[PDB]
């Protein structure tokens, strides 16, 4: 596993000793090479995980997430260099350093064998994101956003830490293999109920669960483009992955402790999809769409079935790619017109045809068109939910409708109609932007040919 | 569309617009031409019956029951010209209308084709650039201090002036741009 | 370049605050009317008539012809609901509450008559269709080891 | 004489059937003149920038800025906890949650006690 | 190896080659539409061969060629069903698509994006073939959603027009409502039968319960625009006329009916769902035929005709005659596509005018178009020994001679009369009488593309009924004995539809004027269904989406409870703690209080 970690660490002195006009080229090339190397973790076993050492291990759940992280770094670098051109050399290197440190923390987080190490890296991911949002965000709200991003996370994660150390006092270990092999049922007691809540609520906040989600619209809207890309594509999944690891010690308590969270997820999925229908800010719409998809992921993890776990893994990967692409698409128009109001710039298909094609494909994957992996995950989760209770289809189907209704709505508002007359500074699409869209969209489509590679351990 | 609207419609204008709407809906009801001509002459006679009424209160109430009768008896599916606001070809060619400023962003290879067109385009841009300040000065001179009252614009009045705010009217894309 | 005092503020109570709000939204003071001072958060924003964009004059030279809006004019709170890709409030040839009665009556009548037709079906004056081998006992799922009750048919 | 048309929220009153357009007073005419003057001043302000040859970019519209701000950031500062808002929030935020909880819990209790009795017909149900 | 499988797969595969060439040089040339049309014609000619093999020996096959993924005990493979339905529908669809592409080469000649138009038509055809030949439910869902997306893209072809975008989104919304039932059926069949392919589903469901069949019925109602979800098909006339001729008349809209034909072994065992299907079809066909007789746009009339025929397909499904329903699909494709192209030729000649009130006497001015539309209207009304006869005649007889809902049967007969009524309306207003179009006469139908495409579908509309009827094995027990009046019922009700409509149309020449009836207003305004259902539910949903979900909950109360309460409480506590004046008297007095408390409350307890 060090064959991934050490090159990522070497990215830091490489960017700090590069020429002033070579930082982007070097960082992009070497992050792409690191992604190519990380692509070898996809060879998984079935029976058990790849246990490299006492500290790091790779699973069929971890490997797609690691590949997505390593692939997302070069895309973030490509998307950042446009609006950071006027920046000084030192601050550009500091921005790249924040991105590299975030990738390093995420890579170590997804492969830690022991739950305290996972928790420490899980919290360590906070600091670079906070610095990125509050230093390179554009508006005055970013500061408030940063605070919301911070104290929502910590207020959830501080109890988890306590629970974790408590567990190691009674079990004797926090190694995940030992935890899984020596797992014992949780009795029906108040102490067990509160330990369950302490083990779950941090990942709930990270998802975010409906009702604990107010930090996400602020943080994703106010962040720079690379911040939004990493926040939506990878950071949210830190919750899901965490849940998939920690529910192994929460049975059979989850059989009834999950009812309020399931109700919140289903109803708030309806609520956030409906919120997307009346949204004036284009980034806010994408953020709320992420909330709805993550609610579906929460339902999948809470019902604890192999089909639901497979669907949750697939949906996590697919949503990461799609939401990153949508954020980049919105940022292109924002850099055109310096406003996030969705109705300001209209009829853009007339002026930017290829970018309109990119918009269309992103909207199609957002509404889960078959046979995309978005629908693969969604359908697996819906089938598992139907087995859990047949009435769930009523909500699930409703969500589907609303999702399409807002997706095309976005597409119709920004691409169709007539162009705004007074906006006359809409330049042709750069090769950088088109390449970024392609590098988002093509892996997503290729994953359809080999879906099992993202279906997780339960496959 | 080309004329600046006024603050209100006069009684005469309202009566004429009612006449036009009633005749159009009657034509929608009376599909055939001879029958439409007969009933349009009857409508014109019924309309002329009160052409010389002097009491404007009586004329206004007559207009009110005329409007009420039209609303009760209008055709639910009146004929609409294809390119009219409710027609089947209303905004059909809007997606083919590209603003002229886009031509400034063409690659020099694209402008290598069509050299004469771009020479004339540079001539037009020079004209607009040289006329702008005179247009602004004329607009400032002719506008009462309490701001403009209507949306009407003045013509050019000197030897070599152009009417103020002319560029976007003159450089409309087209009605059939492609 | 929009300064601070050009942004919407709290609900106005004095006539001077109402005049300032009307001037801020480019409205006549006689025309300006805020939402009622409940706690829903409308604040100072004007309550415009609840017409949709389809009701506006299509022959006017709008700054935004597709939206039928003019630059600088106050925007209805529910513009994104009334954009004419969406909810329409235009007058109809037949009154609302009269279309509702006719539609509901038609649907209720059809449902009732379908129920009646289910109660009193149509058929032909024939007996059941007859099949040879114990009503095809082995063909319709088999189970050939239980001696099915013999179904015998006779000539008539 | 003829059946009368009555307006509704989603089918509004036509202008030609509106009595306000037929009962005209001098103050009505002067108000219409003021409205036309406001529209014309705004139109001239917009057209002076629209036709400017040296203008490049977006003509910022204060009305659009005000609309988006009022729809997003002005809402909480103007919120007041009221019995009307309190009841509406409680209902629309909490009632659906308990409604769906009751529905799903009842359905699952039926299904579980029906599994216990050995009468559910679970044959060929091996994927879940 | 048997040539059957290779030919069936090659017919489908060669349709994708122009999609691969869409990035080549030919796509930038003016030869691309001809290339696409030639590819489709070659595909039709190739697909004619498996049809002959089936007509010779009744050959059927399933081809599971590519294994996609295995989900513990459920194997998902790319599998194609090549039964009677597929091998019969593929050549019919290819023939219609060939005629319509040849027609489009003339209709859309001046369109700047005609190459993209032909690519979109080919993409729709590929998705519909995927839908028709699918052997499991996942592949069929792929085809389902592909045709839905292609319909969305082609309805909003002129994307600068607001009405086109509204219509495209409306079609998406209604078909997504049907997709709910599709997904319900998929989940039920996976959790109860452990399969998505048709073979295991047929094996394991001998007494199919209500839930999956009701889901399938909802999906079919959405796809075929039945009464609950009907309004999107007439509004889909916003697209260019070839799109209406191909997708929304003859090929895509029947998909829902096709779905019910695919699952007929399960449906024939459930009588509640059969009655539901019959009643839905009956109300649909009569309501849409009633709306058609007062419409003034020719495309709208033909679209309501399509909806009524789909309702007839649903009623013949409901009386347990799936093969007859499939036969009606194949028959109706021909003359409905031909009717749309005739309407398109009229519209193009009259400078894009679609209102019949401005179409005068075209009987002599457009002779070939008049002949084709007359023959198509005769086929639609069930004139004997034409394509529509062999299908429609049998369906009416089967409904008359079955244990059926009496109201449904009455509604079907009335709809049969209304069909002749609106056919009479089209012919009388568009071709008879005196001209009513603008004086600059541009009438010209002398283009070989238009003539040849119409001629091909005209020969189809004349002889395909006889050929297909006599070249297929008997899948039904025939009704050989019935009373004579019941035998002649369809012709009798058609004659009445013709005579009554003709009399009412001839009374429009009188110099008499009368204000409309309330029944006329109900018919012309489509039962007021779009006036109420497109305003009230949408307004209420969007209003709650803003007022309650966005503002009341997210922006106000969810802020109030967790973060704002925390901030307020911490700020008040901070103010209370930090506001000490700095006077040591107060501090040391508090020190004395603390010392006393520690001496009394902790020091007394040990
Ligand atoms: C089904 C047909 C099969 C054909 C075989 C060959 C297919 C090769 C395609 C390769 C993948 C495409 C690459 C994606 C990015 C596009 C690149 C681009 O910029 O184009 C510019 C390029 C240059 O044109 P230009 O004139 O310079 O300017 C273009 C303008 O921007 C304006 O351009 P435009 O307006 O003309 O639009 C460009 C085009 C491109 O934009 C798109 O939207 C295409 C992307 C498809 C949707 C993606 C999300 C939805 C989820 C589906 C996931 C499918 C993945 C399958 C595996 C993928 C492997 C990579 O959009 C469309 O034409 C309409 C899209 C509607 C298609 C709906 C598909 C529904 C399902 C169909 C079946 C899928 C499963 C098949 C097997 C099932 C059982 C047999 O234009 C093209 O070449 C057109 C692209 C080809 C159309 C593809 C449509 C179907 C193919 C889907 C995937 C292929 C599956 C292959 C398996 C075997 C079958
Ligand atoms: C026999 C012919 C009947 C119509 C002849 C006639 O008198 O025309 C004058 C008049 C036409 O109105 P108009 O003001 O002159 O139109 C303005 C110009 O014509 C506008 O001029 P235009 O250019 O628009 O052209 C007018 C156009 C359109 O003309 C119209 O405007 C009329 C629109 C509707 C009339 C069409 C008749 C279809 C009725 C279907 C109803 C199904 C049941 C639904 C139940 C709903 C319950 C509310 O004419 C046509 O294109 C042809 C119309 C139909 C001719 C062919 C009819 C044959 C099909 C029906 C008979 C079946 C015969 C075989 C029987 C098979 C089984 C035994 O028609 C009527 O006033 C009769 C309406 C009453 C019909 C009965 C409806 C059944 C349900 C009633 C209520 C039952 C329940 C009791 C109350 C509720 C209790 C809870
Ligand atoms: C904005 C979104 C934030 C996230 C929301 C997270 C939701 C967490 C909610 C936890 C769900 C259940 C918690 C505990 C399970 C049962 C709770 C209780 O109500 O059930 C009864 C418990 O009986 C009584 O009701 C006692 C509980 C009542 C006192 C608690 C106060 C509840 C008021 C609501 C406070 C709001 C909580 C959230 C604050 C933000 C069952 O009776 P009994 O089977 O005999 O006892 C079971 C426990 N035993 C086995 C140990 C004995
Ligand atoms: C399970 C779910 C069942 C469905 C429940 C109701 C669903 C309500 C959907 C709410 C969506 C609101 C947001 C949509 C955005 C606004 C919008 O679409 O614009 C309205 C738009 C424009 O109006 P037009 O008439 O097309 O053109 C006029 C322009 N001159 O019209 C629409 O598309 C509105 C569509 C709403 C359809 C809702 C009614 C359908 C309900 C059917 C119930 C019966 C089902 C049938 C069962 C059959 C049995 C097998
Ligand atoms: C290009 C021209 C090529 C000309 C030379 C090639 C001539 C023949 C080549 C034969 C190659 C050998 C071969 O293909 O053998 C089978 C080989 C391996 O066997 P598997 O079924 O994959 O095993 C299970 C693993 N999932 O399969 C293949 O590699 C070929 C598969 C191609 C399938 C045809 C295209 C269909 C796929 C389209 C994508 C659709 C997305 C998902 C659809 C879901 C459907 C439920
Ligand atoms: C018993 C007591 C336990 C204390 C638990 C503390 C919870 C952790 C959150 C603490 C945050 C305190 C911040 C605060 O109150 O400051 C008030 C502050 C005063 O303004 P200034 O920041 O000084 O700057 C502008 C004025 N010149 O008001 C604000 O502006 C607040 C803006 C940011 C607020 C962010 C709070 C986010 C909290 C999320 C909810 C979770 C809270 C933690 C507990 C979880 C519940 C068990
Ligand atoms: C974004 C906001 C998220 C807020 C999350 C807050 C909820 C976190 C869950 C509770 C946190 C503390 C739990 C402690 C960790 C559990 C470990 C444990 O097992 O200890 C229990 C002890 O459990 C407790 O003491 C916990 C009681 C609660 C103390 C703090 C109260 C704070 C408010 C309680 C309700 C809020 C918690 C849920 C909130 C949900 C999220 C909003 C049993 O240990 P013993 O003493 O040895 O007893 C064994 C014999 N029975």
């Amino acid at each position: 596993m060090l064959k991934i970690i050490i090159p990522t660490t070497m990215l830091l002195p490489m960017t700090w000793m590069s020429k002033h006009n070579m930082i982007w080229i070097n960082a992009t090339v070497h992050s792409l090479l690191i992604s190519l190397i990380s692509l070898s973790l996809l060879n998984q076993l079935g029976e058990n995980s790849l246990n490299f050492s006492l500290t790091f291990f790779s699973d069929s759940l971890s490997a797609p997430l690691l590949v997505l992280t390593t692939w997302l770094l070069p895309l973030m670098l490509m998307a950042s260099q446009s609006h950071l051109s006027k920046e000084t050399t030192t601050r550009k290197k500091l921005y790249i350093t924040m991105l590299i440190l975030l990738q390093l923390f995420l890579i170590m987080t997804f492969t830690a064998t022991e739950l305290i190490l996972f928790y420490i890296l899980f919290e360590a991911t906070l600091v670079p994101t906070l610095i990125i949002i509050t230093r390179w965000g554009n508006q005055t709200e970013r500061l408030n956003a940063g605070l919301y991003f911070l104290f929502y996370t910590l207020a959830g994660s501080l109890p988890l830490l306590v629970a974790l150390v408590y567990i190691q006092n009674t079990t004797g270990s926090l190694n995940f293999l030992i935890i899984h092999y020596w797992s014992h049922p949780l009795s029906n007691s108040w102490s067990n109920i509160f330990m369950w809540l302490a083990c779950i609520m941090a990942f709930m906040v990270k998802m975010p669960l409906y009702g604990l989600h107010l930090w996400l619209p602020k943080a994703h809207v106010e962040a720079p483009i690379a911040g939004s890309m990493v926040l939506a594509a990878v950071l949210l999944k830190l919750g899901g992955y965490g849940m998939m690891r920690i529910t192994t010690i929460l049975n059979p308590l989850t059989n009834y402790m999950a009812y309020p969270f399931l109700m919140l997820s289903m109803w708030g999925m309806i609520m956030t999809s409906s919120i997307c229908l009346r949204q004036t800010d284009l980034k806010s719409l994408i953020a709320y769409s992420s909330v709805s998809h993550m609610a579906l992921v929460i339902v999948a993890i809470m019902i604890q079935t192999p089909w639901s776990f497979m669907g949750a893994t697939a949906l996590m990967i697919a949503h990461g790619l799609t939401s990153s692409m949508l954020f980049c698409l919105a940022n292109t128009n924002y850099e055109r017109v310096h406003s996030r109001t969705m109705i300001l710039a209209r009829g853009l298909q007339t002026l930017l045809p290829l970018m309109a094609t990119w918009w269309l494909v992103a909207s199609l994957t957002n509404l889960a068109l078959p046979p995309s992996i978005n629908l693969i995950g969604e359908l697996f989760i819906i089938t598992a939910s139907f087995s859990w209770s047949n009435i769930t289809i009523i909500l699930m189907g409703m969500n589907m409708m609303i999702t399409a209704l807002y997706s095309l709505y976005m597409l119709i508002t920004t691409q169709r109609g007539k162009y705004t007359h007074h906006i006359n500074n809409i330049k042709p699409s750069f090769t950088r932007e088109n390449a970024l869209m392609a590098l988002h969209i093509l892996p997503l489509l290729l994953l359809t040919l080999n879906p099992k590679m993202i279906l997780g351990p339960l496959y | 569309a080309f004329s600046a609207p006024a603050a209100y419609l006069t009684h005469q204008q309202k009566v004429l617009r009612l006449y036009k709407r009633a005749l159009r809906h009657l034509e929608s009801w009376c599909v055939h031409r001879d029958k439409y001509r007969y009933f349009a002459c009857l409508m014109r006679a019924r309309f002329d019956e009160h052409k010389n009424e002097k009491d404007m209160v009586k004329a206004t109430q007559l207009l009110r029951q005329a409007e009420e009768e039209f609303w009760y008896g209008q055709h639910p599916q009146p004929y609409i010209f294809p390119e009219s606001p409710g027609g089947t070809s209303y905004e059909r060619y809007e997606c083919y209308k590209v603003p002229e400023w886009c031509l400034d962003d063409w690659h020099p290879s694209e402008k290598a084709m069509y050299p004469d067109y771009f020479a004339k385009r540079e001539q037009w841009k020079r004209l607009r650039r040289e006329s702008w300040e005179r247009e602004v000065k004329q607009l400032q001179e002719e506008t009462p201090p309490g701001g403009p009252r209507t949306e009407a614009l003045p013509p050019a009045r000197k030897e070599g002036d152009l009417p103020p705010l002319w560029w976007h009217i003159v450089t409309r894309p087209r009605e059939r741009p492609m | 370049h929009v300064t601070k005092d050009m942004f919407p503020g709290p609900y106005p109570k004095t006539p001077e605050e109402r005049a300032a709000a009307a001037k801020k939204y480019n409205m006549r003071v006689e025309d300006y009317e805020p939402y009622p001072d409940d706690g829903m958060g409308y604040g100072d924003y004007p309550k415009l008539p609840d017409r949709s964009q389809q009701e506006r004059d299509p022959w006017y030279d709008w700054d935004h012809p597709d939206l039928r809006l003019n630059w600088g004019e106050p925007i209805h709170w529910d513009l994104d609901m009334y954009i004419r890709n969406r909810v329409d409030t235009s007058p109809t040839p037949v009154s609302w509450n009269t279309m509702c009665k006719h539609l509901f009556g038609f649907v209720a009548f059809m449902l009732f008559m379908f129920w009646v037709g289910e109660i009193y079906p149509s058929y032909q004056p024939v007996g059941p269709k007859q099949y040879p081998y114990n009503d095809l006992y082995l063909e319709r799922g088999g189970d050939p080891t239980k001696e099915p009750e013999p179904v015998v048919h006779y000539e008539i | 004489s003829f059946p009368k048309y009555k307006p509704s929220r989603l089918a509004t009153l036509p202008a030609t059937l509106d009595p306000a357009e037929y009962d005209i007073s001098p103050e009505t005419r002067k108000a219409q003149a003021e409205r036309l003057a406001i529209r014309s001043r705004l139109k001239r302000e917009y057209l002076l920038q629209y036709n400017d040859p040296n203008r490049l970019g977006v003509i910022e519209d204060p009305a659009l800025i005000r609309w988006t701000y009022a729809r997003s950031a002005n809402i909480y500062p103007n919120f007041r906890p009221t019995p009307k808002t309190s009841l509406l929030g409680a209902l629309f935020g909490i009632g659906p949650l308990f409604f769906w909880y009751y529905v799903f819990k009842t359905d699952r209790d039926k299904k579980e006690k029906l599994i216990q009795e050995g009468k559910l017909d679970q044959t060929f149900n091996i994927s879940y | 190896m048997n040539p059957f499988a290779s030919l069936t797969l090659t017919t489908l595969t060669i349709l994708t080659i122009p999609i691969m060439m869409s990035n080549s040089n030919i796509y930038k040339t003016n030869l691309y539409p001809n290339y696409v049309k030639t590819t489709v014609s070659y595909a039709f000619t190739l697909s004619l061969v498996p049809l002959l093999m089936f007509m010779h020996t009744g050959q059927e096959m399933i081809i599971s060629n590519w294994h996609w993924m295995t989900l513990q005990t459920v194997e998902l493979s790319l599998s194609f069903k090549m039964d009677y339905f597929s091998v019969m529908f593929i050549p019919v669809a290819l023939f219609v698509t060939w005629s319509i592409m040849e027609f489009s080469m003339w209709y859309m000649h001046s369109d700047p994006f005609i190459n993209r138009f032909f690519k979109y038509l080919l993409l729709f055809l590929i998705t519909m073939m995927i839908l028709v030949t699918a052997n499991n439910l996942f592949q069929l869902f792929i085809g389902w959603e592909g045709v839905g997306i292609m319909s969305f893209l082609l309805i909003g072809w002129w994307h600068g027009r607001t009405d086109a975008n509204t219509a495209a989104l409306q079609a998406i919304l209604y078909n997504r409502i049907g997709d709910i039932g599709f997904v319900l059926s998929m989940a039920w069949f996976l959790t109860h039968s452990n399969a998505w392919d048709l073979q295991q589903i047929f094996m394991l469901n001998n007494e199919c319960p209500n839930m999956p069949l009701i889901g399938l019925l909802l999906a079919a109602a959405g796809k075929s625009a039945q009464f609950g979800l009907h309004p999107w098909l007439p509004s889909a006339m916003e697209g260019p006329t070839p799109v209406s001729a191909l997708l929304h008349s003859s090929t895509m809209v029947v998909a829902g009916v096709f779905l019910l034909i695919r699952f007929y072994p399960l449906m024939e065992t459930n009588k509640l769902v059969q009655t539901m299907t019959l009643c839905l079809g009956a109300i649909t066909t009569l309501f849409t035929a009633l709306c058609a007789i007062t419409q003034n746009d020719i495309k709208k009339i033909v679209a309501f005709s399509t909806s009524s025929q789909l309702g007839l397909m649903m009623v013949t499904i409901g009386i347990n005659q799936p093969h007859l329903a499939f036969l009606h699909i194949c028959m109706h494709a021909f003359f409905k596509a031909m009717l749309f192209m005739c309407s398109g030729s009229i519209i193009h000649s009259l400078n894009d005018e679609q209102d019949i009130r401005k179409m005068g006497g075209l009987y002599k001015a457009m002779p070939f178009t008049t002949t084709a539309l007359i023959i198509g209207s005769l086929a639609l009304t069930g004139m004997p020994y034409l394509t529509g006869f062999y299908s429609k005649d049998l369906i009416i007889e089967a409904v008359n001679m079955s244990y059926t809902n009496a109201w449904a049967l009455l509604m079907t007969l009335i709809a049969t009369s209304l069909t002749a009524a609106y056919s009479t309306r089209i012919i009388f207003f568009a071709f008879l009488g005196k001209p009513r179009f603008p004086p600059l006469v541009l009438i010209n139908e002398n283009n070989p593309l238009l003539i040849n495409s119409i001629k091909r579908l005209l020969i189809g509309s004349i002889f395909a009924g006889f050929i297909i009827s006599n070249n297929i094995p008997p899948m039904t027990v025939p009704n050989t004995t019935m009373p004579l009046y019941m035998k002649m019922t369809a012709l009798i009700v058609t004659i009445m539809g013709f005579m009554l409509a003709l009399e009412l149309n001839n009374t429009t020449y009188y110099l008499k004027f009368k204000y409309p009836s309330q029944t006329y207003k109900f018919s012309n305004m489509l039962g007021y269904y779009p006036s109420i259902m497109h305003r009230l539910p949408t307004y209420h949903n969007l209003s709650m989406s803003q007022k309650s979900a966005s503002s009341l909950l997210d922006l106000i109360w969810l802020e109030t409870i967790l973060p704002k309460t925390t901030s307020f409480i911490q700020m008040k506590m901070s103010i209370m703690v930090s506001n000490q004046k700095g006077l040591i008297k107060l501090y040391f007095l508090s020190f004395l209080i603390t010392i006393m408390i520690s001496m009394t409350l902790f020091n007394y307890h040990e």
